[PDB]
């Protein structure tokens, strides 16, 4: 089959930018190409067929060119709704393959996170299960890493985490981390930590408490 | 007592002839003044006129060349009467007819021509196969009928041009049955293959070797085959004194004129013989299929008998065809061509079982009236056309021709034909409209009007001028 | 005007099957070739075949043979992706497409048909208070919504008061079953001063749970 | 009865172009007349045939004309692992041309086309195609609607129904006065003729250049058929629209198909969903009747009237003898919703082979007496066999069945004058409308202005 290497995954960019995603195919493919858009929870929009081509109803400012097996989507002067993901996909050889995807995202200024840890409640530590909840909010660029540590030695087994979609007020980024235990291996010990670290900071971002004390 | 010879008072003895057929002119000199010159004969010998001076031709009709009908067509160089007689001289006065007659047999043991025109596209794959005898078993058929049989054999497919020919693979071209498990031959229009000969085995060997090919589109290209077959007189070799029967034989439609345009083809067919050398019609994918009336045209001039061999399919199709070219014959084919012996013994049998008479170079002001004898010495007048003969019969028909008035020319000749014979009678006729004292007229007669007048034929005419 | 209206979203077994739907309104489906596509956030898309429901040939994926079947009706204007024996990894949203113009393109899309493969039954969530510890001029609190199935939930603070200053999270799966937190961010002063409260419906056991948060 | 023989204008293109083969009148954004010309054997860059299209400004003088370009280029799509092919040898282009608003639609019946799939292939066949150009913007566009990717076997397997490989669009072509492109492709369905149909507009807006396989969405196509009475009947031989059905809104096709019922020819009217109206069957096998229609209302009372030729058609004559001569058949629309009838009027020609009413020009009303006339050709008729176009002026009534008027070619023999005409134009701006006749056989078009009654 013929792979599209999609470049590059991610951009952050501003409005009125002039963007460029480019797409490589491990072989030639005479412009049979075409471009696609996925905004945000929604379905698809053809943007190029044929490599250069408009699809009927997009605007201008949207472009394709390239030959061979080297192509490239141009946005002159994005615009509020050009934030979303864009995808190549050839068509020269069946089967039909996909780049890997490409996320126009909002630049903005850099914010360090607010942490912020929470202990089991007391209803679900009368079940038999021990679930620490960590927050991670309003903090860019996007880039960042959670470590649990539990009598200050790391932990990795179940941990579960999730991420917020750049939000729309002030375009920051956000994340929970939840870490889950019994009831009876929670209360073998005493310390539970999470650390973050974001680029915001060399020295990474401590929330912590001790079990019984309070 | 008087009569329009003499009511009508004429000038001259050319204006009494053209009176009536039954006056005549006395050119004596001792008749009375009140007596009139232009009378019935019979009553000028009445008044004493001298009968020398007497001007009264008589329209008649005798025969010149008389020979007699051949009883068998066989031996000679063709110099077999099938017509008797062969030339007559007419003679008619003014406003007068006669009457003549003439004989036509249907000759026994007359050479024939039968030249084999076969659909060889993909459908007529087991035709082939049922007829690598026909040959001698023809010639055995038709020894019976005739000792002088020649044979000959030709092949058609369609135009060797897309959209009618597989033009993709290369190889496609080379053997149109290659998407297929079989071979076949690459596509041709029409090729001759075996020029009339009396030696029949050379038929049989000829088609075990012939093979079929394939095209896309069901109708085919056999008229262009039968034009070709036509007009190529020397290349197919028909014979000057023989029958000829062109056998068409297909289980298909054809192509006919203005089909040709699909293949981006205009140029109208020019009824030309384009077989040369190589025995393959080099004008078949430039030029188009030939139209019925030029087909009709030279079946008529080289006395071709076309027959449409076909299969029960499209035999309504080809009785259609036939209809409107007439002479043609149409018999059924099996899907296998399996008794194409008796179909062509039938079709022969059928073409001379008619005898049709025919005229050229009628004047026109002459008209003829015919009255048939066929069968058993039955007249039917009106009728210029026997049917239902067999070889050996013998017909006759009697015609008489009437001249209006008398025209400019005094000598012509026309002809009587019966269709596809070749000999005829050739009718010389003359118009007796002058009197013969007219050729010693006085030019300046000193008895005429001093010297004003011509005397000719005892009377005095207003001279040149007047 | 062009548009594919796809069937409503599945919920399904492992080892069963199901057949999704993609009717074409505006137009006639015989017209063009119709294509189906899955789409998965961390394998991305990926194209399954595609029918031309003029004559019903087919083509396809060979990493889908077998698992996909992909017919067409002209009568009722509709295109229909099949999945058999289905799996965890079956579980994506499916996507029929088709060209504008250009025979061989994928230009037209309808809005995706979710599918979702599960031996879970109905469960109804575990909502629980997530106060924080025993200082500054802020202060947040949270819920926690735990062990439900299937998708999905609708979770407000006060039903629907406070909605400024809040982060709820997308569910994640835990074993068959979903989790998912949600955060809430006031001053200081706010609270315990004020009664917050965690308003929390899961529609498929029809359950709406609310717990107030409780400072420690 | 008015056309100035005396004084012609005379147009020509290159030796062998077949230059006249197809012409049409054409009006610019502001309205001045030029000819379109169709030379479909003119040589192309490979100096081999491929056609060409010439717009010839009008000028008394005539003289020579600039080409219409268009693309010859052979074209080479490798796509959804499948090769396309267009091969423009031999296409010949502007075998038939037609002109509506300031669009020119100039067609290669003849052009091939293939597709490949690894050792597979579609077959190469005259699928036919269309070049399409506005003379004053630049504009391109192309229409192939027999265009398709089905691989050989697939035909077998399935008894070549649905079978378009040798439509040979274009080979006749007629546009709606909204704008409604229709072409015929006699060799469509194995033979039995279809009509394409797709607006200009739609067709400009829908191409792209290179993609050779594309939707166009307003296109509409004719019915394959089970019925033998089709089958090798070249349906869309020769084709023409007018209003037959007595609602405005709606627009009929007239399709002329001559070789009908074995060879029996006909004429059908439909509704532009190709559902039959009428069926004017041919009167002698053979005939080609139907190989050209004309629509135009001749007595007057505003209702279509049709006419086809049958220039095959053979004369009884004397001791049970056939002559080919042609014959042209009229047919007057009755009043209100009621079937065309009998013929109203048999013209049939004189000279042996001349091929009277191989072509059949609407005129417009020459002579200006309230009633629209036409001009017959025979390009082989005239006592020297050089060709011969007859006029014959509308009347209460119908036709007149004697001509007003005969132009005896110009042209030396062969030319194939009158093989294509047009009238109903005002090339000169006098008032009165003027003749066409193509004489592609010597390269050339003549001109005929109308002049004032004498
Ligand atoms: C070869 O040539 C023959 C001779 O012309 C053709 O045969 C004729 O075919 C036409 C059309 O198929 C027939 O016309 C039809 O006539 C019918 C009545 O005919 C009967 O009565 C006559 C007179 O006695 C008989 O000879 C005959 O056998 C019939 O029994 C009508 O019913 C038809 O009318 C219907 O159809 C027409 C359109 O065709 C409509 O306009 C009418 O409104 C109506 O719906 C029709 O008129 C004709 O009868 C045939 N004649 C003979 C002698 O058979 C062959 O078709 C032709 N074959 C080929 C392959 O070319
Ligand atoms: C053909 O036969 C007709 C009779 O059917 C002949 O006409 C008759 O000729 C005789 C002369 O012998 C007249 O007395 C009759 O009055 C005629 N009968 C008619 C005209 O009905 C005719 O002469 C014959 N012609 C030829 C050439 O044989
Ligand atoms: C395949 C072809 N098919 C049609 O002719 C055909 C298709 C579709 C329709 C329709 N559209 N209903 C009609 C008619 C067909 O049968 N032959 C093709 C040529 C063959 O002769 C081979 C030779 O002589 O070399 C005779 C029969
Ligand atoms: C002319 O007719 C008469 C009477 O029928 C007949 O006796 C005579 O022989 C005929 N003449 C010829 C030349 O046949
Ligand atoms: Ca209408
Ligand atoms: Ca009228
Ligand atoms: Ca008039
Ligand atoms: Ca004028
Ligand atoms: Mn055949
Ligand atoms: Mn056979
Ligand atoms: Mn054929």
């Amino acid at each position: 089959d013929i792979l599209m290497t999609q470049s590059p995954s991610s951009m952050s960019v501003s409005l009125g930018d002039t963007v460029s995603i480019t797409c490589h195919a491990s072989q030639g493919i005479s412009s049979n190409i075409g471009w696609l858009q996925q905004k945000p929870g929604k379905s698809f929009m053809g943007l190029i067929y044929y490599g250069t081509n408009l699809v009927d109803g997009v605007p201008s400012r949207f472009s394709g060119s390239g030959s061979g097996a080297d192509y490239s989507l141009t946005i002159s002067s994005l615009d509020s709704e050009d934030f979303a993901d864009y995808y190549c996909v050839q068509y020269a050889q069946l089967p039909y393959t996909f780049g890997g995807g490409t996320k126009l995202e909002i630049k903005r200024a850099d914010a360090a996170p607010t942490v912020s840890i929470f202990p089991p409640s007391s209803e679900q530590l009368t079940s038999g299960g021990a679930s620490v909840v960590c927050f991670l909010n309003n903090f860019y660029p996007k880039d960042i890493n959670v470590k649990w540590k539990i009598d200050g030695s790391e932990r990795q087994n179940g941990v579960l985490n999730s991420w917020t979609d750049q939000d729309s007020k002030d375009s920051t980024y956000s994340m929970s981390s939840t870490l889950t235990l019994t009831k009876d291996e929670y209360e073998r010990h005493n310390s539970y930590t999470c650390e973050a670290t974001h680029k915001t900071s060399t020295s990474p971002i401590v929330k912590s408490f001790n079990r019984n004390e309070c | 007592g008087p009569n329009i010879c003499t009511t009508r008072g004429v000038s001259s003895c050319q204006q009494c002839l053209a009176v009536s057929p039954m006056c005549a002119w006395c050119s004596d000199e001792a008749l009375p003044l009140g007596s009139p010159r232009c009378d019935l004969k019979e009553n000028l010998l009445k008044d004493n006129c001298a009968p020398e001076s007497i001007e009264f031709p008589v329209s008649e009709a005798r025969v010149l060349e008389d020979r007699p009908l051949s009883d068998k067509g066989s031996g000679d160089s063709s110099q077999v009467t099938q017509v008797s007689p062969q030339r007559i001289a007419l003679r008619l006065r003014p406003d007068d007819s006669k009457n003549f007659s003439i004989q036509v047999r249907q000759v026994e043991d007359y050479p024939v021509d039968i030249y084999y025109l076969m659909d060889l596209s993909y459908s007529m794959k087991d035709d082939l196969w049922s007829i690598q005898n026909l040959g001698t078993k023809l010639a055995t058929q038709m020894r019976k009928l005739t000792s002088n049989l020649r044979i000959g054999f030709g092949a058609f497919v369609d135009k060797p041009v897309s959209p009618y020919m597989y033009i993709s693979p290369p190889e496609a071209l080379e053997n149109p049955c290659y998407d297929m498990k079989t071979t076949c031959l690459p596509m041709f229009g029409y090729k001759h293959v075996l020029t009339l000969t009396d030696q029949v085995t050379r038929f049989n060997e000829e088609v075990k070797k012939q093979s079929v090919s394939r095209n896309r589109d069901a109708p085919e290209g056999g008229f262009d085959a039968i034009m070709q077959a036509t007009v190529c007189d020397e290349k197919i070799g028909w014979r000057n004194d023989a029958s000829h029967l062109l056998v068409f034989t297909t289980d298909a439609k054809t192509h006919i004129a203005l089909d040709g345009r699909l293949a981006g083809i205009v140029q109208p067919n020019d009824g030309q013989c384009h077989v040369g050398s190589d025995n393959h019609y080099s004008a078949s994918t430039t030029m188009d299929y030939p139209s019925l009336g030029l087909m009709t045209e030279k079946l008529s001039q080289k006395n071709i008998n076309l027959i449409f061999a076909v299969t029960e399919n499209v035999v309504n199709l080809y009785q259609n065809y036939s209809e409107l070219i007439p002479g043609t014959t149409v018999g059924v084919l099996s899907m296998d061509s399996s008794n194409v012996l008796q179909l062509i013994v039938d079709a022969y049998g059928k073409i001379r079982s008619k005898v049709e008479l025919e005229v050229r170079d009628l004047p026109e002001e002459l008209s003829l009236s015919f009255n048939a004898t066929c069968l058993n010495n039955e007249v039917i007048p009106g009728l210029k056309s026997c049917m239902g003969l067999k070889i050996g019969d013998t017909v006759s028909f009697s015609i008489e021709a009437k001249v209006r008035g008398c025209p400019q020319e005094k000598e012509k000749s026309f002809t009587i034909k019966p269709v596809g014979f070749k000999d005829s009678l050739i009718v010389q006729v003359t118009f007796d409209c002058d009197c013969a004292c007219q050729a010693q007229a006085e030019p300046n007669s000193h008895r005429c009007n001093n010297g004003n007048g011509t005397f000719e034929c005892g009377v005095c005419r207003c001279g040149p001028g007047w | 005007e062009v548009q594919l209206q796809q069937s409503g979203a599945e919920l399904v077994k492992p080892g069963a099957s199901v057949k999704l739907s993609c009717t074409a309104s505006g137009f006639n489906i015989k017209d063009t070739y119709v294509h189906w596509v899955k789409q998965r956030p961390e394998q991305g898309l990926e194209w399954i075949g595609r029918i031309d429901p003029a004559n019903g040939y087919t083509k396809y994926d060979p990493k889908f043979q077998g698992k996909a079947t992909i017919t067409a009706d002209t009568s009722s204007n509709t295109a229909y992706l099949q999945l058999s024996s289905l799996t965890s990894e079956d579980t994506a949203v499916y996507y029929c497409v088709r060209p504008l113009y250009d025979y061989y393109a994928m230009d037209y899309w309808g809005q995706g048909t979710s599918v979702t493969v599960s031996s879970a039954k109905t469960t109804a969530p575990s909502v629980y208070p997530l106060a924080p510890v025993c200082t500054g001029s802020s202060v947040t609190l949270g819920c926690l919504v735990k062990g439900y199935f299937p998708e999905p939930v609708t979770l407000t603070w006060n039903s629907g008061s406070l909605s400024s200053g809040v982060h709820t999270f997308p569910a994640v799966l835990q074993s068959d079953l979903y989790t998912l937190s949600s955060s809430v961010t006031v001053t200081s002063s706010t609270w315990p001063s004020q009664s917050i409260t965690c308003n929390v419906a899961h529609p498929a056991s029809s359950t709406k749970v609310d717990k107030k948060i409780e400072p420690r | 009865l008015n056309l100035d023989p005396v004084q012609l204008t005379f147009y020509a293109g290159p030796n062998g172009s077949q230059f006249g083969f197809s012409l049409d009148f054409h009006k610019d954004s502001h309205g001045r007349v030029a000819i379109v010309v169709g030379a479909p054997r003119t040589l192309g860059p490979s100096q081999e045939e491929t056609g060409g299209v010439f717009l010839c400004p009008w000028r008394a003088e005539g003289g020579q004309c600039p080409s219409l370009l268009f693309d010859l280029r052979d074209e080479t799509r490798n796509v959804g692992s499948q090769t396309l092919q267009t091969f423009k040898a031999r296409q010949g282009l502007g075998a038939s041309v037609v002109s509506w608003s300031d669009v020119i639609v100039a067609c290669a019946p003849w052009q091939h086309w293939n597709v490949l799939e690894k050792t597979e292939e579609a077959e190469k066949t005259p699928v036919g195609s269309c070049f399409l150009a506005q003379p004053e913007s630049g504009r391109r566009a192309e229409y192939s609607p027999c265009r398709g990717n089905t691989l050989s076997r697939i035909y077998v397997e399935n008894d070549f129904s649905w079978d378009k490989r040798y439509c040979e669009a274009g080979f006749s072509s007629v546009v709606t006065q909204a704008g409604e492109l229709v072409l015929g492709a006699p060799g469509g369905y194995y033979f039995l003729g279809l009509l394409a149909q797709a607006p200009v507009a739609d067709i400009f807006s829908s191409y792209r250049p290179g993609i050779l396989l594309w939707h166009v969405s307003s296109q509409s196509l004719s019915f394959d058929s089970s019925n033998p009475e089709y089958f090798d009947g070249y349906w869309g031989y020769s084709v023409a629209v007018g209003e037959f059905d007595g609602d405005l809104n709606t627009t009929e096709y007239v399709v002329g198909a001559p070789t009908w019922s074995w060879t029996l020819g006909a004429v059908e009217i439909l509704d532009s969903y190709y559902q039959r109206l009428h069926r004017l069957r041919g009167e002698q096998m053979a005939s080609y009747f139907g190989h050209s229609v004309a629509v135009t209302d001749v007595n007057g009372d505003g209702r279509h009237d049709l006419l086809v030729g049958a220039p095959l058609y053979m004369e009884s004559r004397a001791d049970r003898k056939l002559a080919e001569v042609g014959r042209v058949y009229l047919f007057l629309q009755p009043r209100g919703p009621h079937a065309l009838g009998a013929p109203s009027l048999l013209l049939t020609g004189t000279q042996l082979y001349g091929r009277f009413g191989s072509a059949i020009a609407p005129l417009g009303d020459l002579d200006r007496d309230g009633y629209n006339d036409i001009a017959v050709a025979a390009p082989y008729g005239g006592p020297s066999g050089r060709g011969q176009v007859l006029v014959f002026l509308g009347q209460s009534e119908g036709l007149r069945s004697r001509p007003s008027q005969v132009l005896d070619s110009p042209f030396p023999t062969g030319s194939a004058f009158g093989f294509s005409l047009r009238g109903a134009v005002d090339i000169d701006d006098n008032g009165y409308p003027d003749l066409i006749v193509g004489a592609y056989g010597a390269n050339q078009v003549a001109v005929y202005r109308a002049q004032p009654v004498v």
